């Protein structure tokens, strides 16, 4: 007997399409920024003459 | 340390140990080991080769079948030790890798 039956699955291949790259690593820009505040501050007189 | 390219390498760490606090009958203390080495491939080739020796000329095969089989349990049986050998092939010399094979980034450069 032929030692690799009939069973078993034989089911003929396809056109697969072509392989697309696994990332794409486009380039990034800069997040934007102003520059910082002061949190304690001048303060005027309360007071007059 | 002394011995690390006898080691599987997708298999990083490879021992487990048990202590029992007692000894055995005679000295102090004893220590089983258990190994699984793909070495055993070579009990497997040798079976399977001098399986081919007797199979062709079907040297005393009348008395297993006699019992009561037939040539192709044999012949997925033998199968079988060939399908094994190729698991250890499968599992031999093989890397330390990712999940799946991949592409890397490559030259362009054209312009």
């Amino acid at each position: 007997s032929p030692g690799t039956p009939g069973s078993r699955s034989r089911t003929p291949s396809l056109p697969t399409p072509p392989t697309r790259e696994p990332k794409k690593v486009a380039v990034v820009r800069t997040p934007p920024k102003s520059p910082s505040s002061a949190k304690s501050r001048l303060q005027t007189a309360p007071v007059p003459m | 340390n002394k011995n690390s390219s006898y080691f599987v390498e997708w298999i990083p760490n490879n021992v487990k140990t048990a202590v029992c606090d007692i000894p055995p009958r005679g000295l102090k203390m004893s220590a089983t080991f258990i190994g699984n080495s793909t070495a055993i491939q070579e009990l497997f080739k040798r079976i399977s080769e001098q399986f081919t020796a007797m199979f062709r000329r079907k040297a005393f095969l009348h008395w297993y079948t006699g019992e009561g089989m037939d040539e192709m349990e044999f012949t997925e049986a033998e199968s079988n030790m060939n399908d094994l050998v190729s698991e250890y092939q499968q599992y031999q010399d093989a890397t330390a890798d990712e999940q799946g094979e991949f592409e890397e980034e490559g030259e362009e450069d054209e312009a």
